[PDB]
């Protein structure tokens, strides 16, 4: 990498590589996220995104995660870091959504992370459709998690009097 | 022996109520060093849940300060800070009560 000459292309044509990946193995995979996320100037990163939510829908499926659930908070990370650089979108609108789904207090740390971070971040926009969102997700549902969740908010308030 | 043994005697269920009585007595029994050494152990615990009733039992306290605490009793709150968000909150919003009122109204008022 340390051919930091390092050219775009390569970067790019890690995806099909990735592709591989959907046969599983998860600490190979792992190390791929890693690998994975370092080309990215906040780029060839569309396509990928796609891809990642390709992912995700793939993550659906049906599953039986045990390996693979981790792989989720990895690359959740990975996909973090990402973001602080980019300028991120739609996709993580999603995210938005795709934890409402899940139950397990892991995701919720990141996403209380995410609480955190974002309350630092503030463009605003988004937040407030996706504290919409989170109404509808919240009316939807009930948890201990949720309970803490709202408290936060509650918290933080806004407009809507 | 309670503090000492109860530490190390565990149960959580315990430590309510008698946080609630000891909530109320502070300094008319005084022995400061010790009770406030004995109290931020039962802080030290998680929970912010445990944390909480050490500030609450205080309230009382405080007010009353003992052989040393008023002055310091304003230095401790400072010195002695949380963030964990709601846990954060119990800290900052302790605070931003006692930044609400003229903090000897305060204790008037919360007190009872």
């Amino acid at each position: 990498k340390e051919h930091p000459a390092h050219e775009r292309v390569l970067q790019d044509l890690v995806m099909d590589i990735l592709r591989v990946l959907s046969t599983p193995d998860l600490e190979v995979r792992k190390k791929t996220l890693q690998l994975a996320l370092d080309l990215v100037s906040s780029r060839n990163v569309e396509e990928l995104v796609i891809v990642l939510k390709k992912e995700v829908i793939k993550t659906n499926n049906v599953s039986e995660h045990e390996d693979t659930d981790k792989y989720r908070q990895l690359l959740v990370r990975t996909l973090h870091s990402c973001s602080v650089r980019f300028p991120d979108m739609a996709a993580n609108v999603i995210p938005v959504l795709m934890e409402f789904l899940s139950d397990s207090n892991e995701a919720a740390a990141a996403d209380v992370l995410e609480f955190v971070r974002e309350a630092i971040q503030r463009f605003d926009n988004l937040r407030m459709l996706i504290v919409e969102k989170m109404l509808e997700v919240f009316h939807a549902i009930k948890s201990v998690k949720i309970y803490r969740g709202a408290l936060w908010i509650l918290g933080e308030y806004c407009s809507t009097k | 022996h309670l503090c000492e043994f109860i530490e190390d005697c565990e149960f959580t269920v315990l430590a309510t109520r008698i946080l609630h009585l000891l909530g109320q007595e502070g300094p008319k029994t005084n022995n400061p060093s010790k009770y406030i050494r004995f109290i931020y152990n039962r802080v030290v615990l998680e929970h912010e849940e445990v944390r909480a009733g050490a500030v609450s039992a205080l309230a009382k306290f405080g007010a009353q300060n003992e052989e040393m605490l008023p002055s310091i009793l304003v230095l401790l709150k400072r010195c002695v800070m949380d963030d964990d968000n709601e846990v954060r909150d119990r800290a900052t919003f302790y605070l931003n009560v006692l930044e609400q009122k003229q903090k000897a109204l305060n204790a008037g008022y919360i007190l009872n």
